[PDB]
């Protein structure tokens, strides 16, 4: 199934910086564009690519952390949900 | 592993 979401302003800015062109998204779309953003800006550690450094990026201002691990599935979703409204 | 595959594993719950 799908869950529809409306990003808050900073998330919306990020999404649009990587090609997104709308106000309402599916969660699958949000997660795609965030992955695209991180990959495009090479925010991850070159050697241990589960580690994302974002203290000097907009993503750090969005998530409110200097870094995180891609393996923290719960915390990533929590940090994304804080920046959107469901439906 | 590549960031690409790790994030896909994330998306692919
Ligand atoms: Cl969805
Ligand atoms: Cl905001
Ligand atoms: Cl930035
Ligand atoms: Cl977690
Ligand atoms: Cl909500």
């Amino acid at each position: 199934q799908e869950t529809l979401v409306r990003p808050k302003p900073l998330l919306l800015k990020l999404l649009k910086s990587v090609g997104a062109q709308k106000d309402t998204y599916t969660m699958k779309e949000v997660l795609f564009y965030l992955g695209q953003y991180i990959m495009t800006k090479r925010l991850y550690d070159e050697k241990q690519q589960h580690i994302v450094y974002c203290s000097n990026d907009l993503l750090g201002d969005l998530f409110g952390v200097p870094s995180f691990s891609v393996k923290e599935h719960r915390k990533i979703y929590t940090m994304i949900y804080r920046n959107l409204v469901v439906v | 592993q590549t960031f690409x595959n790790l994030w896909r594993l994330l998306l692919q719950n």
